[PDB]
């Protein structure tokens, strides 16, 4: 009845799609922005560097 | 066949020793050619005392 | 299931299990039907270097050629199995379970369940055993008919060598059989008869031996060749050097405590010889017409075999643990070990001993026994196959006569009892047996699977299978209308039906049980198998 | 005495004892279709240690190769040194042992020993002197293992004293990849050491750390193992093929290395592994050129046995020991054995066989894997079907904490 | 980088998803492995073998899924193998359903992992009072009605149909190991296998089976009245423990050395001889010269026994392990051995040991099993394993509960009537628990090939109405009540089935996160 | 169709394991493969026959005219070849004499049976003539003998 | 006992092509494995909805709650799941809302 | 005989041609036959291109799936 040896499942999303759930990931980008952040952190003011 | 090995305990031994092998080998010899052979076919190796 | 459990598997299940089973057991059944029957084609197999070796058994076929499949190597088991007990059989065990399987299928696939045709098989298999019981014959072992011997040896040695050997071959058996039964009765088949391996001039030359023959003989050629009363000696002492349990160094310090030394070093062996001199003189009497000679297990060192050479007696060395215990049948002495307490009475008798000798190997022949218990079959050879063809057809003959004696029926064979349990199972009132429900074509199945094997034997002579069965069921319809109690047969020569209770044609009690019994319980368990995996750490 | 008869059984076995063959051959002088191109006696007059001489001087060796898969057998034979061995020597049978020793031990010997029996028995009568038998198994595969056992069972009692020497090759734990190895290599030892008389450990996983430290193979293929393999064991039949009196005939050689009977356990030691005696000194003992795994510097040496090579005399041997003696203190033990001949390929090497107690090592390790990843009574079905029960196992643990004991016993 | 972990963190309520998925996947592997129409399995292992059974136990012994929640679910038929040895691939089947069944609250009504372990612990102890109940005792000592309890799992087996032959196999190997409260082993259960031959000539014979010869040819191969006594030594001299290094100065000595060998075996042989022994079973190998004088007084020499198959023949003739041969007895003979005989077959000799039958110690045995090859054999011997086993509860517990799934739907029946009465927030996994109760008669319904919905709906509205003991017949697929059907189980292995299952998911609902490949 | 299933149900036995059937013309094949070396034979039987150079492994070389000296050394394939390579060395070793007349014979005998197999003789019909034959070419060897020794020094 | 058969049907239809039919077990293979996917869209439902990010292969970024908008752009092998998918867009070419009450 | 012309030819002939015949039919009846009837599965036809297709004839289900075995292109066409 089956055409072969063995039937691998399937994948939902594409082979290599990143994906997660939970809290984690909104801590991520959090923590994303205040990586971007800390550069120009030291930028502000009259008195910052370039 | 067993751990042929010397054994000497004092220098009376340790003379005779030497010479002992002289004789004996000798004597066996000397008992082979009374019999009026003169030439013999060896198995396996020859010692030098003996030949 | 198995994918999300197991990263790597694979996994058959509901209808390749079923074909799996069915197309491999119908692979190998191809592999040996035509091997199957008298007219059957040789099968050599050369594995690596291109070792040969020819026979037809399908033991050897199946215990040599590595398989893969895995209902085959259960179809290897049982088919070894069967054989390695009964010695006959090996075949028909793969043709039962590769046409019970095929049989089944086609139900399978009209939509039965396996269960209740296994049950059909089991309560089918039920009605075989009495049916055995009303089939068989009873023989009387007290009348020692060599006739009947002869018949049944020849229903083996036709099948597997022709009729050149199988007539020459045939005696040497049933000499060696005629002196199996005794007033004890007690079968003894791999201490009795041997079989031994020997290059000489043709397969056909094969002759029976009464007395026990040795594959050594004398190393000193002073010693004597050939003895006219020969009366044995069993010792299994070591004569050679005893090494001695960590004894060590002959510590010696002059010269000559060295030759003293290794004098004493000897005295040990001359303290065993010296009984054997008194031994010998007791027994010296008519000395150049008697002889003596002594067989020992373990190894004799050579510096004592001059000794046995002066007194020309015949020293024979490193024996076999299966020849120490065949000279007491042989010559009928008794066995001895030590060198302590010795007698007249342990020495056996011998009428004739010679050696003869074949480029660097020679052997000591050994015959003319006044009571002989036990014997030999020196077999002759050409090639190396040619011994493994002959090695597979003495062990399988001698397993087949000797089932004979055990008990005291014997089936006739050329497809009467399978086509006599045909007509039983197609003919008898269902109601008194137990079986209701889907069993209809179970009985059918197994009762029409068994009608294959006698035909396989008309495909190897290329007749017509189907039409030579015509007049065969011709005969048994009015067989028993007619009141006269016979049973058909197949003979392929001329392709009509015949009797083998005339023909000779015969077959032992226990293979057809035993094949039966073993093909129904394989069969039944491979249908009931649903589903095929592989998994484990590796 | 005279001649030495050399058993290999197992896939391992058939290897290692066509390396060795390969090397004794050449090593005294014959072509591969045994005829002596040799020069002169000092080659040909121990020769009947090991070779048959036929009419017409076809040597042929007294070996008898066995292995329950046709397959091993059948790849040396139709190669190359394969018309040494009598054809009527080989002994092989289906199926496989299936690397288990229970099943492959238990069902062969019921078929393949008798017909081993049979080969041993007549071949051997050929000859006046054994002495002795040479194995080569693997301790942790299936048929080398059980076989071996089953044979050296079989005969020790059909030779009683006959010296019994095996060069059994201990698995890798991290390169043997099978998970039943040290589950027979358990019920190996076992009876390995109740009835052998010398015995020598070589380790899969230690050859890996040499080939590729000294000899710097990128890949070790079992071929140069078994080279090296065969190297030692070139030596120590030396030490018996060469006419000497140092260690003279097996016999001796147990003697002299076996403090008390249940202590068979030997660690090999060889260089040159790729000259002059006192540079071969440091090589020898050398803690990387153990083929043991275990260290024998935190271990403790019992009976030092070395066997040198090529021209070396009396004194520069001695000399050596004096001075080695003198700085190794902690860790009187010395045994020398001058040889004349020379390494095919080398001037001079120098094999080195001591006892230690660091083979407790070697044992504890094992002990804890068969005790420790089998409470869980893992993959014992696969035994108990065969017929064995596990009152069997039991004993064989309670073995092992013997030898261990023993070694402890004697102070390590 | 950062530590050997965080490869693909499977955190949340996927995690649990995955495992209740790959739960749920073990027990479909062997969901037709269940019921008198079973199916068979023939599982490859990577050696070289063949496991054909459809024990879940033995199929899952082969199997390896590289997941390590699937794995607690792996071990669970060791729990039941290992405690009573019958209802492995129940314990399988019934866990994944108990899983199953209180996911979907998990994933959806969001009841946390420990409200459910709590309710399941008040349905586990609801559980044990309702299947002490539904129960009914059973005499011991009635023969009629224990080979009826014995065939009640040889009928799941290929050999329902040697049963009457069976039954009369397990229950005299019971009764023979069984000691005079009632403990009995299975290690001296001796499982020695001969292959071919047919079923209805097998049976058991008491005493030992050995598969050697004797030694010498004139041994006596018939001895009426035998007298075994039991050697663990060697009969042979020894090397011994000390370094020992024996010196030879004069040539009287080695000749001395030597004849002191043979003076040895002599002293322990002729001692040996107070008693006049039949037969000598030594446990280590035997030496040719004693074995001689063995001969010089009529004893029987046999080669080296392993020790399993001396601690049986301990119990069999009565003899002691005996070691140190110079404080041999007469007592410590063994005695009252029946017939001595040796039968051919072709595979090995077989030298057979018979008892005259005729409190102490118990008394061990040998089956014999005539099968028709090597898979027959140990398909066979682990249907005895089965057989066997279920004869241990009823000696050890008299209680018998009603099989054919009429105890586990009685579960399933009063935890849905009480789970009304049980208002709060543990009613929706307690009244989950009689879902998956109701699955194991509906895998036989499946398997016998009936409809499961009206079957169950008849069944539901019998068991409160007609009686307790109803249930449904695998063979023919109707309603039968378990009086008449006259098939009986224990009810020990209903409490390990009902205690393994929930405690197993109580352990696997506490998983939140996976991390694969941190260390060795 | 761009590809057969390639043989199924060929996992029964192992990959390197091959069937030769009579079919197929490959019992002639098998008579052609005795035809190769068969005709290295014909030009070394007799007085003028010519001599093989035949090195192998080693190097080792013989140069020789018999038959059943040649064939120990070259490796041999075919397996109905190696039983003439064994019937020779039966040859050499119990009588020492007439080698090349069991090559030449006997392979002739196989040449002669390519004509009777294509006729369509069976198989069991060729090993009855031939056997039948042998029984009177024996019997007339003993019948058409002339001359004696009769003395073992002369 | 090492190496199958084969199934030998392996004569048919190519290995490319995987069969997943009943009995095996297909219904419980998809409507377990679409359970990932339908939590996406009941995370997304509501007021309070949790926007989805969804970034394609172009690289165009698109972030949403409209629970349609997203598959169109989700390249989804399972084809189960692709019936919910346009099924869906039929509802956003016609209706136009409730992508994610029909899904 | 045929590699004797074509050393990279195959052949099967009269055992081995026979069984390819009759289990290629059988495996393509096993797969096919299920559509028969008012009670028959669908199918889905995926191709590499996410194509998703339901059908119960066997035409359309041939045309797309190609063929290997050389039996069933007979039956298909
Ligand atoms: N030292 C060494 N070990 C080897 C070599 N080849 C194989 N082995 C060892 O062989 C072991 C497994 O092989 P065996 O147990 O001999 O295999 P076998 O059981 O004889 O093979 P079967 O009888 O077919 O099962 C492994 O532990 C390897 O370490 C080699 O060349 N050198
Ligand atoms: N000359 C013959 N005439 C008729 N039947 C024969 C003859 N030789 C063998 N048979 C039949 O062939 C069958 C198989 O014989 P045998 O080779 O002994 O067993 P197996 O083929 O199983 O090894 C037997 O049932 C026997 O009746
Ligand atoms: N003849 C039968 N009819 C209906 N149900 C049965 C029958 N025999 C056994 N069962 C059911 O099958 C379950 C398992 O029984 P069994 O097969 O003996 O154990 P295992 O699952 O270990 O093989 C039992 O719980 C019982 O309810
Ligand atoms: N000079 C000769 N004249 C005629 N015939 C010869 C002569 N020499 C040999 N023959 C024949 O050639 C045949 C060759 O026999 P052959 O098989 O080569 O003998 P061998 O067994 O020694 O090789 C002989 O039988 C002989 O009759
Ligand atoms: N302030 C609010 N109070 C109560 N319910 C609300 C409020 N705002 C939105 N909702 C509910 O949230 C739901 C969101 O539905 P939605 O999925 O957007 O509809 P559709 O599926 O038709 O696009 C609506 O059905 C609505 O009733
Ligand atoms: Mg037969
Ligand atoms: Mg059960």
């Amino acid at each position: 009845m089956n055409f072969g040896s063995q039937t691998p499942t399937i994948v939902v999303l594409k082979e290599g799609t990143d994906a997660s759930q939970g809290k984690g990931q909104i801590i991520s980008n959090i923590n994303a922005c205040v990586a971007v952040q800390e550069a120009l952190k030291p930028t502000l003011g009259p008195l910052g560097s370039d | 066949e067993t751990k042929g090995t010397v054994l000497l305990h004092n220098a009376q031994e340790m003379l005779d020793f030497s010479k002992g092998e002289e004789k004996q080998i000798d004597a066996m010899m000397k008992e082979i050619a009374d019999m009026g052979v003169e030439c013999i076919v060896a198995g396996a190796g020859v010692g030098e005392l003996a030949l | 299931s198995l994918q999300l459990l197991n990263p790597k598997a694979e996994s058959l299940r509901r209808d390749a299990a079923l074909k799996v089973n069915v197309t491999s057991a119908e692979g190998l059944q191809s592999v040996l039907e035509t091997n199957l029957g008298p007219k059957g084609t040789l099968k050599m197999l050369v594995d690596g270097a291109g070792n040969i070796k020819l026979t037809k058994d399908g033991k050897v076929l199946l215990t040599e050629m590595q398989i893969q499949s895995p209902t085959a190597v259960l179809i290897a088991r049982a088919a070894a199995a069967q054989d390695e007990i009964t010695g006959d059989g090996t075949t028909t065990v793969v043709c039962l379970v590769g046409e019970l399987l095929r049989q089944a299928h086609r139900f399978i696939q009209e939509g039965v369940h396996p269960r209740i045709i296994t049950d059909g098989f089991e309560i089918a298999r039920k009605e075989s055993m009495k049916f055995l019981d009303e089939f068989k014959i009873s023989k009387t072992n007290l009348s020692n008919d060599r006739e009947f011997l002869l018949q049944v040896a020849r229903s083996s040695l036709l099948t597997k060598v022709d009729a050149d050997l199988t007539e020459v071959l045939t005696p040497i058996v049933t000499d060696a059989v005629l002196s199996v039964y005794d007033a004890q009765a007690d079968n003894l088949d791999l201490h009795m008869v041997e079989i031994m391996q020997m290059q000489h001039l043709s397969p056909k030359d094969t002759t029976f031996i009464k007395g026990l023959v040795l594959d050594h003989g004398g190393r000193h050629p002073d010693m004597p060749t050939r003895v006219k009363n020969a009366y044995v000696l069993i010792l299994n002492v070591s004569l050679e050097y005893e090494k001695t349990e960590v004894n060590s160094g002959f510590f010696y310090s002059s010269a000559d405590q060295r030759d003293k030394l290794a004098a004493s070093e000897r005295k040990f062996v001359d303290a065993k010889l010296k009984k054997i001199i008194d031994l010998k003189n007791e027994v010296c009497g008519m000395d150049p017409d008697k002889g003596f000679v002594i067989i020992n297990q373990k190894g004799i060192d050579p510096m004592s075999l001059d000794v046995f050479a002066k007194h020309n007696i015949l020293a024979l060395r490193r024996a076999k643990r299966r020849n120490m215990e065949r000279l007491q049948l042989v010559t009928g002495g008794e066995a001895q070990n030590s060198v302590e307490d010795l007698s007249p009475q342990i020495l056996g008798f011998s009428g004739l001993v010679y050696q003869e000798t074949i480029g660097e190997e020679k052997f000591t022949y050994v015959t003319e026994n006044t009571d002989p218990k036990s014997c030999t079959i020196l077999i002759k050879g050409s090639t190396h196959y040619a011994l493994a063809q002959t090695k597979d057809a003495v062990r399988d003959g001698l397993r087949a006569v000797a089932n004979v004696l055990k008990d005291k029926n014997i089936i006739p064979g050329a497809g009467a009892f399978y086509i006599a349990l045909s007509r039983y199972l197609r003919s008898a009132n269902m109601n008194k047996l137990g079986a209701k429900g889907k069993t209809k074509t179970g009985i059918e199945a197994f009762a029409e699977a068994l009608l294959v094997i006698p035909k396989t034997l008309v495909k190897n002579s290329g007749f017509d299978p189907l039409d030579v069965l015509a007049m065969v069921e011709d005969e048994l319809d009015d067989a028993q209308d007619s009141d006269e109690t016979r049973y058909v047969g197949v003979d392929l020569n001329i392709g009509d039906s015949c009797d083998p209770t005339i023909e000779g044609i015969w077959d032992s009690y226990r293979v057809l049980r035993n094949a039966i019994t073993g093909a129904t319980g394989i069969a039944s368990n491979l249908l009931l198998c649903d589903e095929l995996l592989r998994a484990g750490r590796s | 005495m005279r001649e030495i008869i050399h058993i290999s059984t197992g896939q391992c076995g058939n290897q290692i004892g066509a390396a060795f063959w390969e090397t004794i051959c050449g090593e005294h002088g014959l072509d591969f279709n045994g005829t002596y191109h040799g020069h002169d006696d000092i080659q040909k007059e121990r020769l009947n240690v090991y070779f048959n001489e036929a009419s017409s001087g076809k040597w042929v060796p007294r070996s008898i190769n066995v292995d329950l898969e046709p397959g091993t057998i059948d790849a040396v034979r139709n190669s190359a040194i394969g018309n040494l061995f009598r054809p009527d020597n080989y002994i092989f049978g289906q199926s496989s042992a299936g690397n288990v020793w229970a099943k492959g031990h238990y069902t062969e010997g019921a078929e393949l020993v008798d017909s081993v029996m049979d080969v041993i028995r007549r071949e051997a009568e050929g000859c006046d002197s054994l002495q002795g038998f040479q194995i080569t198994h693997s301790l942790g595969g299936g048929t080398g293992s059980g076989m071996g056992t089953l044979l050296i069972s079989k005969i020790r009692e059909e030779f009683p004293d006959r010296m019994m020497a095996t060069f059994s090759v201990l698995p890798s734990p991290k390169t043997s990849d099978t998970v039943v190895e040290p589950y027979n290599a358990t019920l190996s030892v076992h009876q390995l050491v109740e009835h052998s008389d010398e015995t020598f450990c070589i380790d899969n996983e230690a050859l890996y750390d040499i080939c590729q430290r000294t000899l710097k193979l990128n890949q070790p293929s079992y071929g140069d193992l078994n080279n090296l393999v065969s190297s030692v064991m070139s030596g120590v039949t030396t030490s018996l093929r060469y006419p000497g009196q140092l260690n003279s005939d097996l016999r001796k050689l147990a003697v002299n290395l076996v403090p008390f009977p249940r202590l068979h356990f030997f660690m090999v030691g060889y260089a040159p592994l790729t000259l002059t005696v006192p540079e071969l000194t440091q090589q020898m003992f050398d803690a990387k050129n153990m083929m043991a795994a275990a260290d024998p510097r935190n271990g403790r040496y019992l009976t030092v046995a070395a066997f040198f090579r090529g021209k070396v005399s009396v004194k520069e041997v001695e000399d050596e020991m004096h001075k080695v003696q003198s700085k190794n203190s902690d860790y009187n033990n010395v045994q020398t054995a001058v040889c004349s001949v020379a390494p095919q390929g080398l001037d001079m090497a120098a094999t080195f066989i001591a006892n230690s107690t660091s083979i407790q090592e070697l044992f504890k390790r094992v002990g804890d894997q068969f005790s420790a990843m089998f409470k869980r009574k893992a993959f014992l079905h696969w035994y108990t079907s065969e017929g064995m029960d596990e009152l069997e196992f039991s004993e064989a643990e309670s073995n092992m904490n013997d030898l261990v004991s023993e070694y402890q016993q004697y102070q390590e | 980088v950062f530590m050997n972990a965080s490869q693909e963190r499977t955190t949340g309520r996927q995690a649990q998803i995955s495992n209740i998925t790959a739960a749920k996947a073990v027990a479909d592997v062997i969901r037709t492995c269940l019921g008198p129409k079973a199916m068979l399995k023939m599982l490859l292992d990577p050696m070289g073998g063949l496991v054909l059974t459809n024990d879940g136990h033995a199929i899952l012994r082969e199997i390896d899924v590289a997941h390590p929640a699937a794995k607690s679910m792996l071990e669970l038929s060791r729990t039941q193998d290992e405690e009573v040895g019958d209802g492995t691939t129940t314990v399988i089947i019934l866990a994944g359903e108990i899983l199953a069944q209180c996911a979907p609250y998990l994933i959806e009504k969001n009841i946390h992992p420990v409200i459910i372990i709590q309710a399941l612990k008040k349905a586990l102890t609801d559980a044990l009072e309702v299947i002490k109940q539904v129960s009914k005792p059973v005499d011991v000592e009635n023969d009629a009605a224990m080979k009826k309890l014995i065939q009640a799992s040889i009928g799941t087996k290929y050999v329902i149909h040697w049963s009457e032959k069976m039954c009369e196999l397990a229950l005299d190997a019971v009764k023979t190991v069984r000691k005079d409260f009632e403990i009995d082993i299975k290690r001296y259960v001796r499982v020695e296998k001969i292959p071919g031959g047919d079923v209805l000539d097998s049976r058991v014979l008491k005493g030992v089976l050995l598969n050697k010869d004797v030694v010498h040819p004139k041994m006596s191969r018939h001895i009426e009245n035998p007298r075994v006594v039991l050697l663990d030594c060697p009969l042979e001299y020894k090397k011994g423990e000390s370094q020992t290094n024996i010196e030879i100065e004069k040539e009287e000595d080695w000749n001395r050395i030597l004849q002191i060998e043979e003076e040895q075996v002599q002293l322990m042989c002729e001692q040996i001889l107070a008693v006049r022994p039949t037969l000598v079973i030594t446990e280590k190998g035997v030496s040719d010269l004693a074995q001689h004088y063995l001969l010089k007084g009529g004893c029987s020499v046999l080669r080296r026994v392993k020790k399993s198959d001396n601690n049986r023949i301990a119990r069999v003739t009565g003899a002691t392990i005996v070691n140190r041969v110079e404080d041999l007895k007469e007592s410590d003979v063994g005695t009252n051995c029946g017939l001595f005989k040796v039968e051919m077959i072709g595979d090995e000799y077989f030298s057979f040991l018979d008892n005259c039958k005729e409190s102490g110690l118990q008394k061990a045995c040998t089956i014999m099993l005539r099968g028709g090859s090597k898979d027959i054999l140990n398909e066979i011997d682990r249907n005895l394993q089965d057989a066997m086993a279920v004869a241990r509860n009823v000696m050890l517990s008299p209680s018998l509960s009603p099989g054919g799934g009429a105890t586990e739907m009685a579960v399933s029946v009063k935890l849905a009537e009480k789970a009304k009465q049980l208002e709060g927030i543990q009613q929706w996994p307690y009244q989950a628990v009689a879902d998956a109760m109701e699955c194991i008669p509906r895998t036989l319904i499946q398997n016998a090939g009936g409809d499961p919905i009206r079957l169950l709906s008849q069944l539901r509205a019998k068991h409160a109405q007609g009686n307790f003991t109803t249930g449904i017949d695998g063979d023919k697929g109707k309603i039968v009540d378990m009086v008449s059907y006259g098939i009986w189980e224990p009810e020990v292995i209903k409490q390990q089935s009902v205690k393994t299952a929930i405690e197993s998911a109580c352990l696997l609902l506490r998983v939140d996160d996976i991390v694969s490949g941190v260390r060795k | 169709s761009l590809r057969l299933p390639q043989n199924p149900n060929a996992g029964l036995f192992k990959q390197g394991y091959n069937s030769y059937s009579n079919a197929d013309g490959q019992i002639i094949k098998s008579i052609a493969a005795i035809r190769e070396l068969h005709q290295m034979c014909l030009t070394s039987m007799g007085p003028c026959g010519r001599n093989k150079i035949i090195v192998n492994h080693l190097g080792k070389i013989i140069i020789t005219n018999d038959a059943a000296t040649m064939l120990r050394e070259l490796d041999i394939v075919h397996p109905a070849v190696k039983v003439l390579v064994m019937a020779t060395e039966q040859q050499k070793i119990d009588m020492g004499d007439g080698t090349n007349l069991v090559m030449i014979l006997a392979g002739e005998l196989l040449n002669v049976s390519e004509k009777l197999i294509s006729m369509g003789l069976s198989a069991v019909e060729i090993i009855q003539g031939y056997n039948m034959a042998r029984k009177f070419t024996l019997k007339e060897l003993d019948e058409m003998v002339v001359g004696e020794i009769t003395d073992k020094n002369d």
